[PDB]
């Protein structure tokens, strides 16, 4: 079937570009966390490290490159070109209590003890609590100027995409990843606390 | 990309066993699925048995569990599917299908040509 992985992933790339044009034509990243967008950045880096190595299609290559290019260029913008208005003063979540368990989580608990596996392992860990500084911000100001509606949408849509790919090749195919399907859930939800802080304290 | 050929199939008795090799040829990806597949005469196509390129995951159909057994030869670029106690109602033409695991590789998925299992009552 392969269209709720294919349409999910879609969406979570419109998401990506929403964000980093919202920056780039607002000329501010007031509201967003950038260590959670330095943590999607390392997602991505640790996923698709067999970039130039590993060469399988050309829209497989080029679709990694768009991600890689968005995060950082993302990552870029918030750091770099419009850091006057990055609220470093609210991003105070303290990520080592993220990527070390996380690492640590990685060289325990995966399918396999190869290099290629642990880092895969480690970017399905990371990415399922990457937006944990971004949550922690809007919780404590009650602020996201530059999150847009449009943006969680899409967000929103790529989990549920995902969501139904689960199932999908699990009755259709016998298909199930315990740790992806997991760690994705724990994502799902903290999504879901993303979208309840945004509707109850930024809106309302 | 890659071709899978499957050989193993034929005739067996009631009660007999078999053992069906999906042997793949071309260019490899580091992480991939393995799935089996057949489709009796009349029947839609359904899933039997599921392994992965790495690790001890495996997963049977319930009609097939404790019967099928499912392995792997990376040494030879081979899946293996070992079915026991064959009944008349596993007659199909079994095929064996690669999917690549990795991200944005939605049409890495490439099917053998299949091999017929015969299973007299
Ligand atoms: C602060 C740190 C936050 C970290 C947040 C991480 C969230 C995702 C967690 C998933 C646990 C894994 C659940 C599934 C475990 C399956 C293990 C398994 O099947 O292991 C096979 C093993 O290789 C046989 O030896
Ligand atoms: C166990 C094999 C299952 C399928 C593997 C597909 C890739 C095979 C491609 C090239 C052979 C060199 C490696």
């Amino acid at each position: 079937m392969n269209i709720f992985r294919l349409t999910g992933d879609l969406s979570h790339l419109a998401a990506i570009i929403i964000l980093l044009l919202k920056i780039w034509k607002s000329r501010s990243c007031a509201g967003i966390s950038g260590k959670s967008q330095l943590l999607f950045a390392l997602v991505f880096t640790t996923r698709y490290l067999d970039l130039f190595t590993s060469f399988i299609s050309l829209y497989n290559t080029s679709m990694k490159l768009i991600y890689i290019a968005c995060s950082y260029a993302t990552v870029y913008l918030i750091y770099m070109k419009f850091k006057a208005t990055y609220d470093g003063n609210h991003d105070t979540f303290r990520v080592e209590f993220l990527i070390v368990p996380v690492g640590g989580l990685s060289f325990l608990v995966n399918h396999d003890f190869s290099p290629l596996e642990i880092l895969w392992t480690f970017s399905i860990y990371l990415e399922s609590v990457a937006i944990l500084p971004q949550l922690f911000m809007i919780s404590k100001t009650g602020e996201a100027e530059t999150i847009t509606t449009h943006y969680l949408f899409f967000l929103g849509l790529y989990r549920a995409l995902y969501l139904v790919n689960w199932i999908w090749r699990y009755y259709f195919e016998g298909f199930f990843d315990l740790i992806a399907v997991v760690a994705g859930v724990v994502q799902t939800v903290l999504y879901c606390d993303f979208f309840y802080l945004y509707v109850t304290k930024v809106l309302k | 990309q890659v071709q899978l050929v499957e050989s193993g199939g034929g005739l067996v008795q009631a009660g007999g066993s078999l053992r069906l090799s999906c042997a793949a040829s071309g260019f490899p990806v580091k992480r991939w699925s393995m799935t089996w597949y057949r489709q009796a005469p009349g029947k839609e196509r359904e899933w039997v048995a599921a392994i992965r390129s790495a690790g001890h995951w495996t997963h049977y159909a319930d009609s097939v569990k404790g019967r099928f057994t499912i392995s792997r030869d990376n040494a030879k670029n081979t899946v293996y599917l070992q079915m026991n106690s064959l009944k008349p109602e596993d007659t199909a033409v079994y095929y064996c299908n690669v999917k690549d695991e990795g991200d944005f590789s939605y049409w890495y998925d490439y099917w053998g040509q299949g091999t017929q299992v015969t299973v007299s009552a």
